[PDB]
C-alpha cells in the first residue's frame, strides 16, 4: 500500500538517529578512559618520584650525624 | 563588490522540527484514515453490486431463453 | 502580501507561494510546436503548448526544452513559461507579488541581467532577487554547514558552506546531469533492438529511467552477476503495449554519474568530484562538511546513490573521519522549501531589488552588493 | 503480508540495540569521568606533598653542605 | 583562475586539453594594469580593452576586462582565496627580514626573473608597490631583463663553463659510498 511506505520511513528515521547517539556515546566513552588512564599513569610516576625524594632525604638525614661528629 | 548582507537575529535547523515532526504524525494518519475509508466504501459495494447485477444477468438469460423458445416453436414451419 | 518562489531550474518548474510545504505547481518546462499542418478546422488550435499539456498530446509536437544547462537559450520560450507559470497556473497577477528566482552557479552574467530585466519590463513585478540553488537547499535541511551536491536536470554544481560562511573557490560545477543520463540510457537502448530517436519518445524514455534504473552498490560485481543469471530483467510497457525488458542496462545508465568516461566526458565522477572539493577547503573545517554531507535534486534520487556515494567518498576519504550522507526523502523539492523558507524570514525582506534601484542603477544591480 | 512486518520488526531491534548500546556507554562514560576527577584530586594532593618533600630535601642539602665544609 | 572567471561571460573550458588553450589566451592577452581601480572603472564604461582571439576551430571570443584582472591575482592572492599577500609586499617583507646595513643595496638591486613575470606592465606596478612601501627616500630599481624566460637556464650554463666550478660535483664514487643522502652534505 502507501502508509506502509510513510510508516516504514518514518521507522528508518528513528533507526538512523539512535545509531548516531549510539556512535557518538562510544566515541565519547573511549575517550573519556584514555584520559582516565593517562590521569593513572601520572599518579604512578608522580609516587615514584616522591619515593625517590624521601629516599635521598632519609640518605641525607643519615649523612646528617656524619656532618656533626665531624 | 560582492553583496553584503544585514545582519539579523535568528534562526535555522529549528523549522525542520516543525515542518517535519508535523507531517510525520499527522500524514501516516490521515493517510490511514483515507485508506480505511477508501476501502469500505470500494471494496464491499462493488462485490456486492457486483453479485446484484450478475443475478439480474442470470434472470435476463432466463428471459431470453423463453423467448427464444417460443419463438422458435411458434415459427417453425 | 506574500512573495511568489518561483524556481524555475531546468527540466521541472516549480512554483508555489511562500510560507507552504510543497510548491503549488510543478510542471515540465517544454514549449512544443506543431509541425504537420492540420486539416480541421474550428478545433480552437493553439500555436504552441506548453506546460504540461505538451506532455500529453506530444504525438504531434516538436518538444523543445528552453534550457540546455543552466543557461538560457531559447528567450521567447522561458519568457512564454514564465507566462503560463503566472497567469495560468497560479492565475495571480505578478504586479503585486516579488518574486525569487533561481540560478546555478558560476552561470555567466547575461543570464541573470536579462533574467531581471525581463522581470522588470515584461511582468513588472515589484522586486525580484536571485539566489543560488545550494544556499537554499542547505535553508532547506535546517542545518547551517555542509557540503550540498544539487545534482538538479541540466548541471550538476557542488558548493561547501561553512557556517554560513560561503566559499566561492571551492565550487565544482559539472555539465553531466539528468538530461545526459537520459541521452545515454537512449543510447543503450538501442543494444537490444529498441530505436528510440523522436524528442517526444525521450520523455518515455525518461519514464523508463525514472521507474526502473538504480545505481549498484558494486559496479563491476553486479555487472559480472547479472550478465550470467536473469534476475534483474525487468519489464514495462510502452504507451501502446510492445512490453520491453531490460537487463544490464538497468545500473549502466545512472553508472555515469560515477564514471563519466563512459559518454567521453574527461571530469571525474561525482563521488570523487566532492572530495576533491573537500580537499580545497581549509583544512580546520574539513570535519565539519564530512559530517554533513548533503544530497539534493532530482538526479540524485536514484534509489541506492546514499550507498554508494557514502563507500566511494569513505574509500576516498582519511579512515578516521566518519563520512555521513544526509539525503531526506523529500530531496526533488528541497531547492523550494529552502526558497519558500528563505522568503519568510523578516531578516530577508530588506534584501530585495526595488524598482526604484533597477531605474536608478541599470540591469547590473544584480551583480553588485544587491545579490 | 509477511516481508514488510518482519522488516519493520527488524528495524525496532536494530533501533533498540543501539539505545542500549548508548545507555551502557553512557554510564561507563560518567563512572570514567569520576574516576578522572577522583585521580585529579589525589594527583594534587600528591604534589603538594612532593613540593613540601623537595623543599626539606633541598633545607637538608644546605645543612649538609654547611656542617661538612665547617 | 582564468578557465574559472572564462565562464562568467560564456565560453566553458574543462578537459585538460583545452587548458592549455586557455594558457596561450593567458600568454597572448592578458596584462598587467598600473592601477587597478580606475583601470577596471575605465573597462566596465568604455570599449578601448576588448580584445578578440581566435580558437583552434574558429569561433572567435572576445575578452573584455579579464585581461588585467587574471594577472591581478599576483598582486592580491585574496581572489583565488589565498592567506598569503601579493608579490608586492612579499618582496618588501623579505627585504626587511635581512639586517639593517644591506637593504639600501637590495632595493637599488632587484632583480625579477621567471616566465610569468614577461607580462608586459609589471615592471612598473612592481616598482608603484614597492615605493608605496619601501621608505620614501631610497631608491627603487627593477632589473627586467629582456631574457627572463631563459635567465635561470643562461645562468646554468654560465656556472658550468667555470674553472673553479670543475671539483663542486658528486662523483660518482662519492655516491657509491655513501648513498643518495650525499646531495644533503657540504656537497650539495
Ligand atoms: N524518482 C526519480 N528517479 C530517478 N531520476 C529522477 C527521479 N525524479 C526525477 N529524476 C530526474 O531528475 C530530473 C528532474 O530534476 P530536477 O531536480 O527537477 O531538476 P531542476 O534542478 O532543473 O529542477 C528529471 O529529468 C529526471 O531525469
Ligand atoms: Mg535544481
Amino acid at each position: 500500500m502507501d502508509a506502509i511506505k510513510k510508516k516504514m520511513q518514518m521507522l528508518k528515521l528513528d533507526k538512523e538517529n539512535a545509531l548516531d547517539r549510539a556512535e557518538q556515546a562510544e566515541a565519547d566513552k573511549k575517550a573519556a578512559e584514555d584520559r582516565s588512564k593517562q590521569l593513572e599513569d601520572e599518579l604512578v610516576s608522580l609516587q615514584k618520584k616522591l619515593k625517590g625524594t624521601e629516599d635521598e632525604l632519609d640518605k641525607y638525614s643519615e649523612a646528617l650525624k656524619d656532618a656533626q661528629e665531624k | 563588490v560582492p553583496p553584503k548582507i544585514p545582519d539579523g537575529e535568528r534562526v535555522d535547523f529549528d523549522d525542520i522540527h516543525r515542518k517535519r515532526v508535523e507531517k510525520d504524525l499527522n500524514e501516516l494518519q490521515t493517510l490511514i484514515e483515507a485508506h480505511f475509508e477508501n476501502r469500505k466504501k470500494e471494496e464491499e459495494e462493488l462485490i456486492s453490486l457486483k453479485d446484484r447485477i450478475e443475478k439480474r444477468r442470470a434472470e435476463r438469460a432466463e428471459q431470453q431463453r423463453i423467448r427464444n423458445e417460443r419463438e422458435k416453436e411458434r415459427q417453425n414451419r | 502580501t506574500t512573495a511568489l518562489v518561483c524556481d524555475n531550474g531546468s527540466g521541472l518548474v516549480k512554483a508555489g507561494f511562500a510560507g507552504d510545504d510543497a510548491p503549488r505547481a510543478v510542471f515540465p518546462s517544454i514549449v512544443g510546436r506543431p509541425r504537420h499542418q492540420g486539416v480541421m478546422v474550428g478545433m480552437g488550435q493553439k500555436d504552441s503548448y506548453v506546460g504540461d499539456e505538451a506532455q500529453s498530446k506530444r504525438g504531434i509536437l516538436t518538444l523543445k526544452y528552453p534550457i540546455e544547462h543552466g543557461i538560457i537559450t531559447n528567450w521567447d520560450d522561458m519568457e512564454k513559461i514564465w507566462h503560463h507559470t503566472f497567469y495560468n497556473e497560479l492565475r495571480v497577477a505578478p504586479e503585486e507579488h516579488p518574486t525569487l528566482l533561481t540560478e546555478a552557479p558560476l552561470n555567466p552574467k547575461a543570464n541573470r541581467e536579462k533574467m531581471t530585466q525581463i522581470m522588470f519590463e515584461t511582468f513588472n513585478v515589484p522586486a525580484m532577487y536571485v539566489a543560488i540553488q545550494a544556499v537554499l537547499s542547505l535553508y532547506a535541511s535546517g542545518r547551517t554547514t555542509g557540503i550540498v551536491l544539487d545534482s538538479g536536470d541540466g548541471v550538476t554544481h557542488n558548493v561547501p558552506i561553512y557556517e554560513g560562511y560561503a566559499l566561492p573557490h571551492a565550487i565544482m560545477r559539472l555539465d553531466l546531469a539528468g538530461r545526459d543520463l537520459t541521452d545515454y540510457l537512449m543510447k543503450i537502448l538501442t543494444e537490444r533492438g529498441y530505436s528510440f530517436v523522436t524528442t517526444a519518445e525521450r520523455e518515455i524514455v525518461r519514464d523508463i529511467k525514472e521507474k526502473l534504473c538504480y545505481v549498484a552498490l558494486d559496479f563491476e560485481n553486479e555487472m559480472a552477476t547479472a550478465a550470467s543469471s536473469s534476475s534483474l530483467e525487468k519489464s514495462y510497457e510502452l504507451p501502446d503495449g510492445q512490453v520491453i525488458t531490460i537487463g544490464n542496462e538497468r545500473f549502466r545508465c545512472p553508472e555515469t554519474l560515477f564514471q563519466p568516461s563512459f559518454i567521453g566526458m574527461e571530469s571525474a565522477g561525482i563521488h570523487e568530484t566532492t572530495y576533491n572539493s573537500i580537499m580545497k577547503c581549509d583544512i580546520d573545517i574539513r570535519k565539519d562538511l564530512y559530517a554533513n554531507n548533503v544530497l539534493s535534486g532530482g538526479t540524485t534520487m536514484y534509489p541506492g546513490i546514499a550507498d554508494r556515494m557514502q563507500k566511494e567518498i569513505t574509500a576516498l576519504a582519511p579512515s578516521t573521519m566518519k563520512i555521513k550522507i544526509i539525503a531526506p526523502p523529500e530531496r526533488k523539492y528541497s531547492v523550494w522549501i529552502g526558497g519558500s523558507i528563505l522568503a519568510s524570514l523578516s531578516t530577508f525582506q530588506q534584501m530585495w531589488i526595488s524598482k526604484q534601484e533597477y531605474d536608478e542603477a541599470g540591469p547590473s544591480i544584480v551583480h553588485r552588493k544587491c545579490f
